[PDB]
């Protein structure tokens, strides 16, 4: 038994329906109101204003 | 003394006789690097780096 960890780089890939078995680790399940952005990661989405 | 020389322009006094010595006169600025949050990097399996 080797106590072992790794770690999950990114977080911008967003979402995939395929098989557990075949995804890329880093591919998320469920998205919902997040602004994946390469310059800051993930983040919550912009507000929406009224004119 | 802001002003006050001839035409207007401005006056400094110094200590000493420095009525033949060769010498530049101006203004002083700063330089300033702030270095990062140091960190270690490794390669993942997928190739790149991560932090």
């Amino acid at each position: 038994m080797p106590l072992i960890s790794s770690s999950i780089p990114n977080l911008i890939n967003g979402v995939s329906q395929q098989p557990a078995a075949l995804r890329l680790a880093s591919q998320a399940e469920e998205v919902i109101n997040c602004m994946p952005s390469p310059v800051e990661g993930l983040k919550k989405r912009p507000p929406m204003q009224h004119i | 003394t802001l002003t006050g020389g001839a035409s207007g322009n401005g006056t400094m006094t110094v200590p000493g006789d420095l009525s033949s010595a060769k010498f530049f006169v101006g203004e002083i600025y700063n330089m300033t690097y702030e270095f990062s949050t140091p960190y270690l990097k490794e390669t993942p399996p997928g190739g790149g780096l991560a932090v």
